[PDB]
Parts: structure tokens; sequence; C-alpha cells
RNA sequence: CCUUGUUGCUGUGAAGGCUGGCGAAAGCCAGCUGGAGGCGGCAAGCCGUAUUGAUCUGCAAAUCAUUGGCGUAAGCAGGGUA
RNA sequence: GAGGAGGAGAAGGGUUUCUUCUCAUAAGAAGAGUGAGCCGGGUCUAAGCGAGUGUGUAGAAGCAUGAGCGAAGGAGAAACAGGUUGAUAUUCCUGUGCCUGUGCUGUCGUACGGCAACGUGUAUUAGCUUGUCGACACGAACAUCUAGACAAAGCAGAAACACCUUUUCUGUUCAAGGGGAAAAAGACCACUGAGACGGAUCAUCUGGCGACGUGGUUUUAUAUCUGUGACCAGGCCUGAGCCUGGUUUGUUGAGGAUGGUCGUCCAUGAAAAGACAACUAUAUGGCAGCACAGUCCGUACCAACCGUAUCAGGACUCCAAGGUGAAGAGCCUCUAGUGGAUGUUUUACACAUGUAAGGGAAUUCGGCAAAAUGGAUGCGUAACUUCGGGAGAAGUAUUGGUUCAAUUGUGAACUCAUUGUGACAAGGGGAAUCUGACUGUUUAGUAAAAACAUAGCUUCAUGAAGAGAGAUGAAGUGAGUUCUGCCCGGU
RNA sequence: CCUCGUCAUUUAAAUGGUGACGCGCAUGAAUGGAAUGACGAGAUUCCCACUGUCCCUACAUGUAGACUAGCGAACCCAUUU
């Protein structure tokens, strides 16, 4: 079985130096570089990952279409559907108590 | 001879580092506030947990650190200064709190930010209010009684993390982790096991001190080792304390 | 469970360290690992994150507590005194 | 601020003053180019890849070399690569926008 | 090795041009009295201290 | 002190869990599941007990052979800093 | 013998690399050789260092604040195949691309859908504020993918043939970019309304703060296709070009990658540059073609490094085939790489090793050295003990080849001239006493220990803090069990 | 210290080992005293197995060594021995 050399950079096996083995049209087995995985947004209240948005690294994320980075609601990314339902209710119910305390 | 271990470890390059610190711990300065508890966190060198608070100063949001009393939670609203209610975790002027109550983080003079009771499991007791002089007597966890003016502030509860000294450290590595952030030498080599160039207890054909271990308060610094200015020694019973408020 | 007569959770240590010391450690070690009841949601899902900080695995609330138990003896008493002050 | 500058790539440092009289033509096309190189190594590059090779002044850069060629010899340039050699000479390689013209310019200039 | 600074490279370039014998025509000149160039070196016998 | 790299094969089988039996109770006995430990035998490595072996104009101004001690960790190591 | 005497990088060296000539040879002389927007430096900040200014000094040192600096292995926009030289190549040549900006010409835009979970639409600058990304310990088990390795069939070429053999060997390829599933694992939305009870994992567990069920919404790989043909094998001719193949299935599987769980801690495991969303104003903005731009420095070679040398020493990392076996152990082979002070059968004494009648420590300060035991399976296991251990205690038996049953428990028969963990690998065991509780550490180069450390125990001083008595420092004794008597005359 | 203390056991035979005894030259309580378990490349005595350690030595192998080609030193030295 054919064995590999490091084509570029350092041999020292840090997080930035992941590699995989690949077979070429010329029938050689060579190392090729790998980019790191990305984490997408977590909710600002509960720590849950937001639905409807992609996971990518900051530079690659910025080059995608805006639709990959939001949902069409009051808080776009930012917060999940349950947390917005709570926020909408809370603001309403507080105003009604103040209404009563003003009228009485 | 040469300089002893006790002096070398007091030089500046040996002082504790602050790079992992969260900030300076202490009360806000304002006459009244409403605060929210944002997070409860561990800080690398300290066994009692810290609480991050958020309060408005002018229009702007500002952040502070308190030591956590037991029974707060993330999201709780707390009331600071004059006109706060007697509820667990509020901060109040000392003259408002009834006798026999338990308090933490007491200011020694107004607006100092809180000193006194700050270690896990500790509290102070309010023992007397004097309506003429506007003084209050507090009993500290050493047993000492001290007088503070009624305008000083204090936190209502016991400091979190009590009970920690119940579980013995059975192994050498467990002690290692505890002393890694402290200033004391660990492991500690005994002075009688050194040569006379290194320590006043060194040398001789048997391991012994050879001279009395009780030393004067006014002795020169590079030989002030042993029991410094001891009033008595040994395992026998002492005498009655004298007490005034 | 409970395959040993006396040694309990301290069986991990074999014949090392003293007998008397192990039976003090045991009290704390059994207390640390249990799940406890949540005040906010009623479920038995509370566990320790770090000394002094306890946390619920369902609803996410964090609360200050003791080193090896969520509520200490001094707290159970003092909490009552405050409720009387409010009267 | 003063520092030993041992890791730096540019050996100059100081900003330069004005002067009462200034040198006539300045750093200019006929200071930039030294000579074209014609040997068995260079000949292949003219015949196969439409590129000439030249020695250039140490103070020169890619933009200056591009201008100077279009001024002295007259053909239009696609690319310039540069190489500092072990013998203390900066070499430049110039590829022309049309091949074939390389053999015309080389022969007129007497390089080949 | 392959990685070098600009300052180290110029030291090597200069150390390499100086390392040459007396040219063979000079020996014929009436006034010339040198036998061998005593500043010649070998990589096996001395260090440059370019570091 | 700051930023990093480096755990392969095997033995024993703690806490917690499920079935079946015994008991008025409290809680006892089997079989299985689970995988803790500055815990055992080894590998790569790190070390330096014995032969008072070889060598002592040495391969070497401290090395070599066989034999040994630890090896899931108060373990070993590069660079930056004090 | 794939934890290589193989193929490559770093630190260190500096032309030792390639061609020609000459011996002068680990020797010289003369030439030639290192090409980048996409690889690394120049950027950000760690622990930390610091010009100037203030205070101080005869001048200094020191102390307060602080521009600038601080990682070729931490963070950090964008490239891959195939060819070419005597010597360079993700840098040159051909092909297909991508990032950041600039300009021309066309062509469209100023909004909607779903009960909802959310979708359709490549969208401008600017600003508050709130949040996210960058951005992170160790250990264990379980899934899924990819390299790799096997076995059948097909074809092409090889090896072997006194005999036998469809026996044996080598091949059967597909990059970045573009398009794209089923699957598995989790979140969530609508209807529904469940218990002394259902659901679910290898293991924990889970439900009126909404179970099972029936329909959906979304996040995370990979296979497959295109990449316009290159490349390989074979045949025919040849100082050149033609022709034919590159087809199918099963088993296994990382020392690489990823996912959601679980455990441990008086230990809870970096920053910043640079980004993004929501909200508010404001709008000539999106896409396709064509064109232009992207500076400066490093790039050869190492078996050539440090030890006065062509020195059995020392010296940071990466990739890794088949058999035997639990096992990158030892032993044997494939790919790739390798070697000289000459002849003589050469006494004695040596240094590395073999074997030995009868006796069995009589030897010697002393069983020092050697021998003996050794893996797996079963039977059987004492005193004492902190009840965990002692414990592989001790003591005993079995083991190869063949042909069968039975399906993980294993049985049975036949066979051999010394018997079978056959080579290689691989514990000697028991009874007592002194001493230190244990793992750990030490006199680099004559001492590894009973010495040091350690957990635990006791005493002392303090309300001063960027620290606040469950704290911060100073001493002594040495885990646990059981005890710790008397003396304040001297110092 | 006297000292190879006296008595018992282990051997054919014990300046040794273990068990007892005690006016102990000069034992002794955190200058820590006493009795055990698990663990030591720690010090010491005995038994079983095993053997060229020994009685008492013999034979054989590899590499050096003797002789031969090529290459080629040093310590030391009043020297007549
Ligand atoms: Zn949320
Ligand atoms: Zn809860």
């Amino acid at each position: 079985v054919e064995r590999q050399v490091v084509r570029r950079g350092s041999t020292f096996n840090t997080r930035s130096n992941k590699r995989k083995k690949v077979r070429t049209p010329g029938n050689r087995l060579v190392f090729q570089d790998v980019k790191k995985k990305g984490k997408g947004p977590k909710c600002g209240q509960c720590g849950i990952k937001l639905a409807g948005v992609k996971e990518a690294r900051p530079a690659a994320f910025s080059r995608m279409r805006k639709s990959c980075r939001k949902v069409n609601r009051i808080l776009g990314g930012v917060q999940c559907a349950k947390c917005v339902q709570e926020k909408v209710l809370d603001a309403f119910l507080n105003a009604e108590e103040k209404r009563m305390k003003e009228l009485e | 001879g040469k300089v002893i271990r006790t002096l070398r470890l007091q030089k500046e390059h040996w002082k504790r580092k602050h790079h992992k610190s969260k900030g300076i711990v202490g009360f806000p300065t304002l006459k009244n506030c409403e605060a929210t508890v944002e997070k409860i966190v561990h800080e690398s060198g300290r066994p009692a947990p810290l609480a991050i608070i958020n309060y408005k100063k002018e229009e702007k949001n500002t952040k502070g650190l308190l030591v956590a009393i037991e029974g707060i939670y993330e999201g709780q609203k707390i009331q600071i200064g004059e006109n706060a209610s007697l509820e667990l975790g509020n901060v109040c002027p000392i003259k408002e709190i009834p006798e026999g109550s338990l308090v933490s983080m007491v200011e020694k003079k107004p607006k100092d930010g809180g000193k006194y009771v700050k270690s896990p499991g500790c509290y102070a007791t309010i023992v007397y209010h004097n309506k003429l002089t506007n003084q209050t007597t507090i009993k500290l966890p050493s047993g000492e009684r001290v007088r503070v003016t009624g305008e000083s502030r204090a936190l209502l509860g016991i400091i979190a993390g009590g009970g920690k000294d119940d579980k013995p450290l059975l192994k050498a590595v467990n002690a290692y982790y505890k002393y890694k952030t402290k200033g004391k030498p660990w492991p500690r080599v005994r002075g009688v096991a050194m040569n006379p160039v290194d320590h006043p207890h060194g040398g001789g054909n048997h391991q012994h001190v050879g001279h009395p271990t009780t030393v004067s308060r006014n002795a020169p610094v590079n030989g002030r080792v042993g029991l410094v200015a001891a009033r008595r020694t040994g395992r026998k019973k002492g005498s009655r304390k004298i007490t005034v408020n | 469970s409970r395959k040993t007569k006396k040694v309990g959770i301290t069986g991990k240590y074999g014949s090392r360290y003293g007998s008397s010391l192990k039976r003090r450690a045991m009290i704390c070690m059994n207390a640390q690992s249990k799940r406890y009841c949540c005040s906010f949601c009623g479920k038995t899902t509370v566990k320790r994150e770090v000394i002094g900080i306890w946390s619920c695995r369902f609803c996410g609330k964090k609360v200050s507590g003791g080193a090896y138990v969520p509520i200490t003896n001094q707290q159970v008493e003092y909490k009552q005194v405050i409720n009387r002050m409010k009267m | 601020p003063k520092l030993n500058r041992h890791k730096a790539s540019r050996l100059d440092k100081k900003i330069k003053q004005k002067k009462l009289i200034e040198k006539p033509l300045g750093f200019s096309s006929l200071d930039i180019i030294k000579y074209g190189i014609g040997h068995e190594g260079a000949a292949k590059l003219i015949e196969e890849a439409g590129t000439l090779t030249f020695v250039v002044d140490q103070r020169a850069d890619k933009i200056n070399v591009k201008k100077a060629f279009e001024e002295i010899y007259g053909e239009k340039v696609k690319k310039v690569n540069i190489n500092n050699t072990m013998k203390g000479v900066k070499k430049a390689y110039i590829r022309l926008v049309e091949l074939g013209n390389a053999a015309v310019v080389a022969t007129k200039a007497g390089i080949l | 090795g392959s990685i070098k600074t600009r300052r180290i490279k110029v030291q090597l370039v200069s150390a390499l041009k100086k390392n040459r014998c007396i040219p063979q025509w000079k020996r014929a000149c009436p006034g010339f009295k040198q036998q061998y160039n005593f500043t010649k070196r070998s990589w096996k016998r001395k260090t440059l201290k370019a570091c």
C-alpha cells in the first residue's frame, strides 16, 4: 500500500491541520486538506440551536444568500418560536395590569 | 547563610495572578436600584460562586459582581439601597434589619462596597442597635464584636458553598489541586530536615530544633520562624472571654 | 446494586487510605451523585455543575446551594425566620 | 520606537527629505533594465512559452519592470515573475500578450 | 533550512562570493608576492555564525 | 505562568439498574447488565537494581550487553515568558 | 521486515545539489541552477516586555501610568488534476475554477404564500441597542461514513511443468469546482387525550409544563452524475504512428472523520482582530456577458545537525501490507532500500555461548551467577484483616493431527518411535522477624535507602486586604486503630 | 559496656535465627509509645524444588589472539643492569 507525505505546512497534527486520503485520476493516493466544521446560532434565552438556518464558518456564511441566515419573524435568527410567544404575551399582560392600576 | 523560603515567596514575581479574574467584587454606589441577576459563575481561585448583576445608571446598562448567597436563581429581580424590602437576597441599610438576624458582605463604612463576611458558609449576627449614637454591634465569625454606623449596607442571607470541609482529601493529588492557586509552599519541606545555611532549625547529628521555638515580635525578619509572639503553648484549656457590645 | 456489606461507594479505593477516613468521605460522595427535586417544575432532575451551583436538566434553571447538597441545614432553618419577618 | 528589526523583509526604514536640487531623470526605464540573457536555458523559453528573461536593478519591482519593457522594446506584456538568485542578481521573466513576437524582439535586440 | 529571513540570506550570498582562490593571471605580475589566499574556508572546518 | 503535542492489547469487576426466590415486616440470597481505580500483567516509551560482567592507549571526558523498576497518570515532551 | 537500515517536513548547517575535466580525491577547478492574488512571513491578541511622561537619584537602580512590541505548530478571504528539466514546481505549461475590488454593455426589481412548525425570492449604505459566530478539560461505551484488506466470476500479460495443477502472480483509475438522494440521529408544529401504567436504551431513563398514534417543518454526512478527457495495461510496426481493453458481485474494516448520550472534580478547562442577525432611517439595486488589477521577502540539497572527526552517544514530528498470536510483541515474507585492512584450519590464556556419570550448596561473607517455573481451560484454595483484600494463595489435571456430531456450551472416535503454550514468546513457591502505611521523589559521573514528600493530627499570629476567619500566613509530628503520665526550678 | 548474658527450640555440631526473662553501662510516650493488614529492585534466618557454586574437571562452537599482505602510534627514559 502506497504511503503519503505532507505536501504543505507543518506535520504537527493541530486542529488547523486535518487531512484526508484521496485517489486521483492518475492512480495515486495522496493527502488533501480539510476545513474545520461550523456551529450555527443558539437562542439568546434557552441555549437551543435555531431552526431554519445553516451551519458554516464565519467567512463562508457571509457569502451565502440572506435566506440562509434568518427566518421571517419578529426576531430573525436571534430567538426561537417559543421564546417569542412568551415575549409577545408578557408585554401584553403587563400593559393590562398597568391599565387597571391607572383606571382603579 | 542565605535567604529563607519565607522571604523569597513574598517578592513580587510570586504574587497571585489576576488573568482569569471576572472583575472587582462589590456593591453599586447609587442610592436606589433595581437589578437583575444575569448569571451565576465559578471563578478560578475562589470556592464561593459569584453572581453577575445588571442595573441602569443614567440610560445605560451597567454590570457588577456580588458574592452569591444561597437561594438566588438566574433571572431573579433584586432591590438595592434605601426602601428595599426584607426579602432574601436584597441589600438594605443595617439599621432597618431586626436584632438576631444573619447578614453577609457588610460595609465597614458607607459606600466601601462590602467587606467582612465573604467565605463559604459564613455569616454575621446583629447583636445591638443604639438609638442615640446610631451605632450597631455585629458579631463576626471569629467571635469578635465590632461597631458599625447605621448607614452601612449589608446583604440578607448566608454565603453559598457551605459544608466543603467535611470530605477529607485522601490523596496527594487532591491536595495539589487545592493549593495550586494559593501562595503557601506545597509540598512543604520541614526546617529540621534542612542544613544550617538554609533555615534556623537545620543541622546536627539528630533531627532536633535545639533552641526554643517561641520567638519575639521584634525579632529580625530572616530568622522570625516558629511560633511568633505566642502567649501560651500546648493542648490545655484556656480562659473566659470578656464581652461588651 | 449493593454488592458490598460496608464499603459502599468507597470500594473504588481498595485497601488504601484509612477505614475511618473513607467512612467520612462516603457521606459526601453518596450525596453528590443523587438527583434532587426542582422547585420550579416538580421533576427529580436537579444535579450539581460545580461546588455551590445546582442545575435542572429539564427547565434549565440554576440555583445557589451547598457543596454536597442543594439546601444546607442552616438554610432550612433561616428560610423560616424570614417568612415570619414578613408577617 | 526602536527595535532591532531582524525579522523584517525591507532593509530600508527612514523617510526621505526633499532637496534643493533634484537628480535629472530619477529612477527611470534605462536604470531599471540591465541586459537580456541568451543561452541554451533561455532559448527554450523563447521557443516554447513566449517569454524573455532579464537582469534588473535591485531597487526594481513588478510594476516598474512592466512599464520599462513597454517603453524600451515596445511589445505588450501579460505577466512578470521575479527571482532573487544565490549569485546576488535579481532575474525577471516577462511573458508577451502574443507569442511569436518573442523571437522578433529577441533577434532585433541581439539577445539571441 | 528552507525558511530564511532577508538578513540571513544576504550574509550567505556575500560569504559565497568571497570564497575563491587567487586568479591565475595575477601570479605573472612583476610586483605580486602572495602565494595562496588565506581567507578561503570550508564548510567542514569552520562556522559562519549567520545562525 | 501562557500556547500545544502524546493512551495500543489484556485481567480484576466498585456505584447504579433488571429478573427470580425467601420473609408479617425491615431486608436477605442467586443469575445477568454496567464499567470505577495516583488498581494488576505487557507494548511504544521513560528510568537506572544486579552481574561489583565487557570497556578502562575506550565507539564514548559516563558508553555497551543481559537482567531489572514503572507504564489510564502528585506521567513524558517542543516553542513563548519569568 | 511498514514503532524500517523505506519515503517526507522543523530546528541546526550553507552550496555540501547538477554537468564537465583532473587526481590532488570525504581533493580541487571552471561553469549552471531556487519563478506564487489562492503555500508560509508581513495581521490579531496570551502570559509578559516597554519609549516617553510623573516621582526619585550626585548620576543610577526602583516605583506609578503607558504609545509601541509579543506565536513560520493558538485565531486568521480564496486551487485542484495531468504534463515538462541535468538540476524547480499545488510557483512554469495545458485544462477547468475561486476570492477581493474596478469599469462598460444588456436585462429585470420596488413583493407574496402556509392554522403553524416555516417557505419563495442571489439585494443599498448608515447608526444606536440587544444577542450570536470566532471560542476551546479529561475518560468510557454505542452508532454511521471513508481509507485499507480479503474471496468469487470475466478478460489481458507474466511465472512454473522428469511428473502434477483452469496451481500461482500483476492490473481493472476518476481531483478541486458544480449538481444531489434515500438513511440514521436529534429538535419542533397541528389534531388527539393516556396510569398503581404505557413508551424506550448496550447503559442511564421518559409522560397532563401533554404518552402512544396519524400527517408535516427543519439541521447535520455520504453514495451517485457532470468535470468536455487525461492516465494505465497489452498487441502491431518502428529511427511513426495505429489498434484493443479498463467488466460484475459478496465479506470485513481505521492507529482517520462525525453524531447524540453517560461519568469525574474543595480542579469547571484563553483573548482579540474580524464577521452576522434583529430593530430604525435611507434607497437606481440584483443578474448575465466582456475587460482591468492584486506590491515586498522565503522557495536548491541533507544519511551533510551537536559532541576537536567520516564518533555504537544525544536530538521536535507525519504515512504505514500479508501469515502466526489477545496483541503497530518476537519470528518469517512482498513494496522500497542496502555492505569491505588479505590470505592462512588457525597452540596456550581469554571474551560471548552449549552439554555432562554419581552426588546435590559440601562452595562462598552471602545460592553471586546459572538452572528450574512459565500461555489458555477446569477442579480446588489457609492464617490474618481497616471486611475492600490476602488470591494467579498453595496444591493438581488437560492441550498435536485427522474425520465426525452439536451450534457456542462443546462433545465423541480414529492415529503417531521418545509427544503436542513442540521453534519464538512465556510467574519459582511457602514459613517468620526488623523497618517505612500506600503510588510518588533524590546525591547528572562510586550511596535509590529505613532518607524527603504525602493524607491525617496539634499548636501559633491576626478584622489588615485586588484576599476577608469553611480566610491568610508560620512551625512540629507523620495514613488508619489504641493511648499520649509527672515537672514552670534554669532558658 | 560487662557479653559469645542465662533457659528453651532449630543442627551431627549454632560468636547465627526465633520464643522467654529483666535494677534497662545509657528503653519510654506528637524530641511521639505500643499491636496488626495491604504494598517494597529495602535489611535478616529457615524449608521444598532446582542446578558445573562445589567434589573434579572434560569435550565442542563463534570472535579475537599466533603466522602473512597493505597502513602505522603512545606512555616512559642518569643508564653501563
Ligand atoms: Zn429559546
Ligand atoms: Zn426544573
